[PDB]
RNA sequence: CCUGCGGCUUACACGCGCGCUACACUGACGGAGCCAGCGAGUCUAACCUUGGCCGAGAGGUCUUGGUAAUCUUGUGAAACUCCGUCGUGCUGGGGAUAGAGCAUUGUAAUUAUUGCUCUUCAACGAGGAAUUCCUAGUAAGCGC
């Protein structure tokens, strides 16, 4: 068909958003976020969970696609997550028509809590010790916080999951702390610097 | 007596174990599988999820394993057990009845999982010999001179019962503490073919609707 | 270059064949559709219960074009699902037998249903011609 | 009426105590059963 | 408050501490002279990159 | 005889076998069009078989496929593997083997799992 | 009997309650034709079956 | 649009569609409501702000005279 | 009724003032208490005449129509 | 709500535990599409079956296929996918709870044995102290 000829030259993301010209804003995420893979759909179910750093081999978009089916009511549903991801990407490209990939990457870069904190047992005296956060660890924490805020949005609201996800992604791209993930990153930095 | 299932490997190599379950265990059945894991030395386990048993056992066999135990249950509590000795060895299929749970009663110390001391009590008939050799070749070869972990098999009234006891050689005698589960174990078949066959040579089946099996032990 | 119902879509050709039957008009639908739910495992009645029988007949014609022959057991299990039996586990049930037998009689009226080899359901020259006409009408659905 | 097989035998403090004292012997005299290690 | 960047030179070993957090030597990515041990909690490796919110803070043995 | 090949594609439990002959650029799977993905969201990965080498690269080859077993999601992956295998096979006997090696390298670097078989199979612990 | 598996049967009309059967789990029933057997467990929702 | 009103000594709202407002009464369920809406020749998707008292008394009489209008004996409560 | 467009004329005026501009989606067309007595979520059903404001977003369906 | 060890009673106010169902828009109902494997099945008996039939359904009609890859059987399975309906409402989520009718046995269902249908529409607004299991085709969810 016509879109078959269109995608025959440029392998866009589902032939609706270009899978090129994606940029990572924040530093310390190069080789921690997979954005160099030209693919068609985020369901490449090859064996990547076996190793530690092979989890960075899957795309962060495919990581969020796995994060959609993270609930008792939906653990193991694939095409529901894929269609919801396509709807959320269309909602992002409607709210911000630059690129769903670029806007999502900007939100991921702006939703990162740069510091961490640990509770040390101390032999019976727990204390708050500020510690660093690893690159893939920070990326996974941001993705998890975003998916959790999106899931917590659709508790008493007729809004679609794609709609709440796009609203949280817009709040994270703005960094306005109007989403749970951005509020969580701000509170995490505040707590880490509270006991630095 | 050592058998063709054990003659080339009885005291030669010390064994490893694999503990698993039939399909979708209940939580307490998993906990009991944990107990039978931590009782045995050389203890490694693996959950069975959506696995074809010829594929599972065949894949476990090239990786190298001496024996495989797998369980059953009835609405939370376990009832059955089988042992499959890998190198074409005999599968044995038992009914297990009672249990005490280390989680349930108290934390009474530790299952130190040292190469334990072995006790097989009151086995006379050649079937008792088969059970003794098959079960002995699952424990570790080489406990020490004073290995304080005494495992105990008792064969009174066709219901072999197992406990674990830990002893210290106190002033006038040993003193023991009760650990591990306590059992009412009873077999009902022996097949020299491994369970992957489903049709091979059954050594032994318990006659059930035979009159005299009210009285008689060992068929 | 060859026009097939298999090339045509599910919802698109389903609506097209249902409208063509509605354009045909005569199908002799049962009177039970005013009260039936088309299955025992169904809970509410069909929303377009007048065109539900038409959609079922269109799907049956599509199956008869795809497969050689089918039966009322095959149609019922094909058009069958689970049940709202309460809280106990729901197995899959079949569809209504009398509705299936009436629909089998309903498609031989238009000549779409014929007795297959060793009995069963097949298509005729009139049924194949009507299917080809509906498919060619749906072949021009690309505008 | 009659019985057809022998199911689960109930244990008590006495049966456990009997097996208890016999194993108190059976390590008190330090007789012990084991796999034996073949050379060559 | 611009948090600098740091490339880990190597994961510092024998850092006895609570399981989950480890001291690792990182030289700052802003300048390859500023190098210090830092307490990283996430799953990390060597020759990676990270954000350091403190300039001259250095990790110690946390028992 | 005709210039043709028969190739297979497997899944978790789904198989797919396609006979690819010298044709006109058609792919009939159980007598149905190749642009008829049942989910219809799993189409870009499905049409990636015709996208990894271009839409006109197989304009002289006809495909007759049959997929069975497994699941419906598995059937698509099996059909994709069968299509990749048929494209590689017709590139070797019905076309030049150097072009077969080049297309194999391109499809491999795109996604080796289309041609290679990377099952979710276990390993001992 | 009223329902028959292979090597397992379901029994009506001998008893009328549940604890009747529960008094007898382990009795022996012999077929009139002549094969041995026993009873094993009680069905609850059927009253004596 | 109409709010709740007195119907068979109940207060029934009309802003909701014709199935479920015709269900809240003792002796009528989902299927009975659906089939009496089928038999009273009213559109199944209408909310009862419309359907003036002509059709309301028509469904009153189809309640008190159901077997006149093909309500079968196997459908009875 | 008493007009058969009750709470759907002044609300329709507000929608033509606002919804024909930004626009909203099928989920955000429930704003301004779009509820019973009219069309709560059926604004996309009546959006055949109005077009050229924003693409839609269908949850149960899947569509994006520039309306 | 079923159910495994503990109180008390008969010729019912209870202590320790295992499961399923739900507590709703990734939802719920109407129609469309659909991908399995495991085996099982009847000779002097009636099993497993195909179809046509009628009855909403439940259920009754004769027949071949099969003593077995042949006929079930491609068990056209369920979750799954599309649109339709609906708006967070303890409603259409939810059916514990009853009554009535229908088949359907069986000598009888009577102690709702079972199955359909109608009607009845509880709690359940995410569950504290604690709490187990778990590192990939894994937890998890679905069916034959």
């Amino acid at each position: 068909p016509e879109e078959v000829q269109q995608a025959q030259t440029e392998i866009k993301l589902f032939n609706k958003w270009s899978f090129e010209e994606v940029e990572v804003k924040d530093a310390s995420l190069v080789d921690y976020v997979q954005v160099r893979q030209p693919i068609f759909v985020a369901h490449t179910a090859g064996r990547y969970a076996n190793k530690r750093f092979r989890k960075a081999q899957c795309p962060i978009i495919e990581r969020l696609t796995n994060s959609l089916m993270m609930n008792g009511r939906n653990n193991g549903k694939k095409l529901k997550a894929v269609r919801i991801i396509k709807h959320t990407l269309d909602i992002i490209n409607v709210l911000t028509d630059q690129n769903p990939i670029q806007v999502v990457v900007d939100a991921i870069t702006n939703t990162g809590p740069r510091e961490d904190t640990t509770r040390v047992g101390g032999g019976g005296a727990a204390r708050r010790q500020a510690v660093d956060v690893s690159p893939l660890r920070r990326v996974n924490q941001a993705i998890a916080l975003l998916t959790i805020g999106a899931r917590e949005a659709a508790f008493r609201n007729i809004k679609t999951i794609a709609e709440t996800l796009a609203e949280e992604l817009i709040n994270a791209a703005k960094g306005s702390s109007t989403s749970y993930a951005i509020k969580k990153k701000d509170e995490l930095e505040r707590v880490a610097k509270s006991n630095r | 007596q050592v058998d063709d299932e054990y003659a080339a490997t009885s005291g030669i190599m010390d064994p490893r174990i694999i503990v698993t379950t039939s399909r979708d265990p209940s939580t307490r059945l998993s906990q009991f599988a944990k107990e039978i894991k931590l009782l045995f030395p050389n203890a490694v386990r693996l959950n069975r999820g959506n696995y074809v048993m010829p594929n599972l056992v065949d894949a476990c066999k090239k990786s190298g394993t001496t024996d495989l135990v797998v369980l059953h249950e009835h609405r939370g509590v376990p009832t059955s057990l089988t042992i499959s000795h890998f190198p074409h060895g005999p599968t044995a299929q038992f009914s297990l009845h009672n249990v005490v749970m280390r989680h349930d009663i108290i934390n009474a110390g530790n299952q130190s999982e040292v190469n334990p001391h072995l006790i097989f009590d009151n086995f006379t008939t050649a079937l008792g010999k088969r059970v003794v050799c098959i079960l002995k070749h699952l424990f570790n070869a080489g406990p020490k001179k004073d290995s304080e972990r005494v495992i105990t098999f008792a064969n009174r009234g066709d219901f072999i019962s197992v406990r674990q006891h830990v002893y210290v050689r106190t002033r006038e005698g040993v003193e023991i503490a009760e650990v591990g589960p306590r059992f009412e174990m009873r077999l009902f078949e022996l097949r020299l073919g491994t369970l992957e066959n489903k049709d091979a040579d059954v050594e032994w089946q318990l006659r059930r609707f035979i009159r005299t099996a009210n009285k008689k032990d060992y068929l | 270059p060859g026009v097939s119902v298999r090339d045509v879509a599910a919802q698109d050709f389903i609506n097209a064949y249902a409208s063509f039957l509605q354009r045909q008009g005569k199908l002799e639908v049962p009177g039970y559709v005013d009260i039936v739910k088309t299955s025992s495992g169904n809970e509410m009645p069909p929303q377009d219960a007048e065109g539900w029988f038409y959609k079922r007949a269109a799907s049956v014609a599509r199956h008869i074009y795809m497969r050689k022959q089918v039966g009322v057991g095959k149609l019922n299990k094909l058009y069958g699902g689970a049940k709202s039996r309460g809280v106990r586990p729901y197995k899959h049930i079949d569809a209504s037998g009398s509705i299936n037998r009436k629909v089998l009689q309903a498609l031989e009226k238009i000549g779409i249903v014929e007795i297959s080899p060793k009995g069963g359901r097949r298509i005729s020259e009139n049924g194949q011609r009507d299917l080809d006409r509906i498919a060619a009408q749906t072949l021009e659905e690309d505008e | 009426f009659d019985r057809t097989a022998k199911p689960v035998p109930v244990i008590t403090s006495e049966v456990t105590e009997s097996l208890e004292d016999m194993i108190r012997r059976r390590i008190q005299d330090s007789n012990f059963d084991d796999l034996q290690r073949r050379t060559l | 408050t611009p948090v600098t960047l740091a490339k880990v030179i190597k994961v510092l070993g024998r850092t006895g501490s609570r399981g989950g957090v480890t001291q690792v030597r990182v030289e700052f990515l802003e300048d390859t002279s500023r190098t210090i041990v830092r307490n990283v909690k996430g799953p990390v490796r060597e020759n990676d990159i990270l954000v350091l919110m403190e300039s001259e803070r250095e990790a110690r043995r946390l028992r | 005889a005709v210039p043709s090949v028969q190739t297979f594609g497997k899944k978790k439990s789904a198989t797919a076998v396609a006979h690819v002959k010298a044709g006109k650029g058609l792919i009939k799977v159980n007598g149905s069009p190749i642009t008829l993905v049942e989910p219809e969201i799993l189409r870009f990965k499905v049409y990636e078989p015709l996208l990894l080498v271009g839409l006109d690269k197989f304009s002289n080859i006809d495909i007759r496929v049959r997929v069975t077993g497994g699941g419906h999601v598995s059937q698509v992956y099996a059909i994709r593997q069968a299509i990749a295998k048929g494209l590689v096979a017709y590139h070797q006997k019905y076309v030049d083997e150097q072009s077969k090696n080049e297309l194999k390298k391109a499809f491999t670097s795109y996604d080796r799992t289309l041609l290679i078989a990377d099952s979710r199979r276990p390993e001992p612990k | 009997p009223y329902k028959i598996f292979k090597n397992t049967a379901f029994i009506k009309d001998m008893f009328s309650s549940a604890m009747e059967v529960a008094r007898f789990e382990g009795a022996q029933i012999k077929t009139v034709s002549g094969i041995r057997g026993e009873i094993k467990r009680a069905l609850s929702k059927p009253e004596g079956h | 649009f109409q709010h709740i009103l007195r119907l068979l000594n109940t207060n029934v709202d009309g802003n909701i569609k014709i199935v479920y407002a015709l269900t809240t009464i003792k002796g009528v369920g989902r299927r009975y409501s659906n089939l009496v809406c089928k038999k009273a020749d009213v559109d199944l998707h209408k909310r009862a702000g419309e359907l003036t008292q002509e059709e309301l008394e028509r469904i009153v009489q189809i309640m008190q005279n159901p077997t006149h209008y093909k309500i079968p004996a196997w459908f009875l409560n | 009724a008493q007009h058969a467009v009750i709470l759907d004329q002044e609300k329709y005026d507000r929608i033509l003032k606002e919804v024909p501009t930004y626009r909203y989606v099928s989920v955000s067309v429930l704003v301004d208490r779009l509820k019973i007595g009219g069309s709560l979520a059926r604004i996309a059903l009546r959006h055949l005449e109005k077009e050229g404001i924003i693409k839609p977003i269908s949850k149960h369906s899947k569509q994006a129509i520039y309306t």
